[PDB]
């Protein structure tokens, strides 16, 4: 539900994001690439265990540690 | 018969601003046209599928905005970190690299740029947030900058080791036809000039607040379009009133339907005009974003030979900075100064042969003739190694009597 | 009644002056156009530099100068005659006007 | 194992034409739509901006 | 309605003219003031001036 907070959504598995409130998604605090965009850096995907939603913050890539010699 | 060759140069840094994205808007046609009136909805149902086309067009525009941003920024596969060392050979990057202590990971210049543009209407009108937050954009920009500075010409090659900055500068100097020894002999002066230019840019940004007009224009145009669309509701278009409830509670159905139809036609026309103008503006913004992406690719990741594509002068390098709905480029160029006059010639006439320089021009101050590069004064004694022999002393117009020397014989007879 | 045409900000005399200034600068200053300079570089030197720019030694120009100049003048004259003869060359602007 | 190398050349000059600017036009809406009739202007006053 | 149609057509033509003017400015900068190495961007063949 875009642009509303779910304190009043039952009138017309809950989790409040910056794009609204998401229903039926399993929140995780890992980071992967985006499969289905949502908004405000949040992206969703289907991974298994049954194939359920996981809602995660977007990841910009993998770190590269180049050594330091002059 | 004369020529001027520079004996000095300077380092200039200039700014460029390019808008990239645009605000995303979603509109519910039914609520705007016949809001909270089911009879008005039934009357509108006779018009078919007008609202769906506008909704689809707006959705396409919204998708295109995120596509533009992704095309412009997400070009680097990995994320590089700020080098813990600050041994850049005297060059200063503290004002551009992110501050580890600040809560937000911007830099001073980025903070100034964001502060420079600090300056309801919800009726069925909604604004959707962008897919990428400003923090992610800043992270992408910082990763690009750090990777470029650390790697040089081995940026996108996976495993890499820190290439010294002075070697990159020497390579870039070789790019424009200046021998690398000039940098190795004027490192301190070049670094001082670069730092002074960066400080001058920071002061200029902190002084005036009218430098972001290109983005301000886009913001103002979108705001004015939305303001006109909102203000269009108060018109009656020749009907009895501009309130549906007044028509319902004042007139009988057979002509109240006529008044409602009049209002519906007017509001539909307004919506169509707004959508068309938004489409045209979005096309223009997409063209600008494509230009910005091309400039990023051809300037940040390499040295450009196109004239006046990276500011005035010979391009050396450039650095990107984030901005609200746009980017900022800092082009570093090379500008020769302090020209001095000299006397030149096209060829040197030896004992029956003609000599042309391999790379450079023949110059003289009245007595001695030298061969030197074209964009910096550095004379050398004329030698058979520096020249190239072809033809005789007859066809060349303006040939000059002189002597070509060879150091092989003095060593041979010694 | 309602339709009116406003004049351009820059008169065509100014545009011609700008074009002439650009042409004179690029024909006199050579590769020092924009900086201080303020002296005339010989034209043959610029021609030799640009000949070297496309991977051809300068001796070729320095030995064929007369023929090169004659060919350039003949090409300019041919372009002038072709412009003076055919009247259907500026369709790109004619279409916009139409 | 055969190659071809030119032994002569020529100098050519061509032409290129690019439009730059259009024609500036200004239109008075009230005069065009309801010219010289004040009743028509009064009726048009309800149509907005 | 006629006025609206005319204005929209003029806007599209203006966009096209602006693109052409940008191309002309790029050509001036890259050809008059320097030697271009892009193939067939500044005539057919090797470019001189
Ligand atoms: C080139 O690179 C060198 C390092 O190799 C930099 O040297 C130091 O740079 C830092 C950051 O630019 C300087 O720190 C700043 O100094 C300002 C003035 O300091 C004088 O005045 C204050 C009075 O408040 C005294 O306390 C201080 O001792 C000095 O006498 C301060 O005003 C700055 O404070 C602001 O920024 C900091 C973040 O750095 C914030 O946390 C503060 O709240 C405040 O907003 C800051 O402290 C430092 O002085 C430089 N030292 C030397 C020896 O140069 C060069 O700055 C750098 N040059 C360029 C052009 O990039
Ligand atoms: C490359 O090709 C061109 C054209 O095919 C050659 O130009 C020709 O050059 C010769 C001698 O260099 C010219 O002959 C001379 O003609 C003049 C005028 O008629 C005459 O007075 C001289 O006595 C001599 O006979 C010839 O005219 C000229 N062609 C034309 C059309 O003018 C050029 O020589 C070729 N380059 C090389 C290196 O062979
Ligand atoms: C969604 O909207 C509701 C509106 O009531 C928010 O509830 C209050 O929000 C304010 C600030 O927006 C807080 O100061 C109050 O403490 C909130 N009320 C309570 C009882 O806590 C709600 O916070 C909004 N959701 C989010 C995530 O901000
Ligand atoms: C170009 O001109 C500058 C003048 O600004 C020269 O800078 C001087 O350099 C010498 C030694 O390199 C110093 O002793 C002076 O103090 C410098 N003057 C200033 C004002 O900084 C610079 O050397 C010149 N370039 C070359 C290659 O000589
Ligand atoms: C300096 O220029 C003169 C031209 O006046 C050259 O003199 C000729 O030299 C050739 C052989 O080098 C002789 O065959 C001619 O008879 C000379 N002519 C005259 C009028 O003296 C002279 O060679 C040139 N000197 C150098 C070092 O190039
Ligand atoms: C995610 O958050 C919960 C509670 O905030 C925490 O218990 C859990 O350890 C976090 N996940 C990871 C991988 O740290
Ligand atoms: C420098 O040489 C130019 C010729 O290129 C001449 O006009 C000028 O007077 C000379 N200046 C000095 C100071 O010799
Ligand atoms: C010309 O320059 C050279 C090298 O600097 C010098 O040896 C010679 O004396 C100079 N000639 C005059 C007339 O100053
Ligand atoms: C410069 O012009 C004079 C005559 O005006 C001429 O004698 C001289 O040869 C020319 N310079 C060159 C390098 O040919």
């Amino acid at each position: 539900y875009q642009g509303v907070n779910c304190t009043e959504v039952p009138v017309a598995n809950v989790f409040q994001t910056r794009a609204g409130c998401l229903i039926g998604a399993e929140h995780v605090n890992n980071s992967y690439e985006c499969d289905i965009p949502i908004g405000a850096g949040i992206c969703a995907s289907y991974q298994t265990a049954s194939q359920s939603i996981i809602a995660y913050t977007m990841s910009l890539g993998e770190e590269n540690s180049v050594a330091y010699s002059n | 018969n004369s020529i001027a060759i520079p004996t000095n140069f300077t380092i200039s840094v200039t700014t460029e601003i390019i808008p990239v994205s645009m605000q995303k808007v979603s509109v519910d046609c039914t609520m705007y046209i016949c809001g909270d009136s089911e009879e008005c909805s039934n009357l509108l149902l006779q018009y078919g599928s007008f609202c769906t086309q506008l909704n689809r067009a707006l959705h396409e525009i919204a998708v295109e905005q995120d596509k533009n941003t992704q095309e412009v920024f997400a070009q680097v596969k990995q994320i590089y970190k700020t080098p813990p060392i600050k041994d850049f050979g005297g060059f200063n990057f503290s004002q551009i690299l992110p501050d580890p202590s600040k809560p937000s990971k911007r830099s001073a210049i980025e903070d100034l740029l964001f502060n420079k543009v600090t300056l309801q209407k919800f009726n069925g009108l909604t604004v959707l947030p962008p897919l990428l937050t400003d923090e992610m954009i800043a992270a992408y920009t910082s990763a690009l900058l750090a990777g470029t500075i650390t790697a040089g010409w081995t940026f996108g090659a996976g495993a890499a080791l820190q290439i010294p900055f002075a070697m990159q500068m020497a390579y870039r100097f070789n790019g424009i036809g200046v021998t690398q020894n000039v940098l190795y002999e004027n490192q301190k002066l070049i670094a001082n000039q670069f730092n002074k230019a960066i400080g001058k840019i920071q002061d200029g940004l902190s002084s005036t607040a009218s430098a972001l007009g290109k983005l301000q224009d886009v913001v103002n145009q979108n705001a004015q379009a939305l303001n006109t669309l909102v203000k269009q509701l108060s018109s009656n278009f020749g009907a009895i009133s501009s309130v549906l409830n007044d028509i319902l509670s004042r007139l009988d159905p057979p002509e109240a339907e006529v008044q409602i139809d009049r209002l519906i036609n007017g509001r539909l026309q307004a919506l169509n005009t707004y959508v068309t103008q938004q489409l045209i503006r979005a096309a223009e913004i997409r063209a600008s974003a494509n230009l910005a992406a091309e400039k990023m690719s051809e300037c940040v990741l390499g040295q450009s030979k196109r004239v006046d594509f990276c500011g005035k002068g010979y391009h050396l390098m450039s650095f990107p900075q984030s901005a609200p709905h746009g980017v900022v480029f800092l082009h570093v160029t090379y500008v020769p100064t302090q020209y001095k006059n000299f006397t030149t010639a096209p060829a040197i006439c030896h004992n029956g042969k003609a000599h042309f320089p391999r790379e450079g021009v023949f110059v003289s101050n009245g007595t001695h003739w030298f061969v030197t590069q074209r964009n910096f004064y550095e004379p050398q004694i004329i030698t058979t190694d520096n020249t190239f022999v072809s033809g005789d002393c007859d066809v060349v117009i303006g040939i000059v009597n002189n002597t070509v020397y060879d150091p092989l014989q003095p060593e041979l007879d010694s």
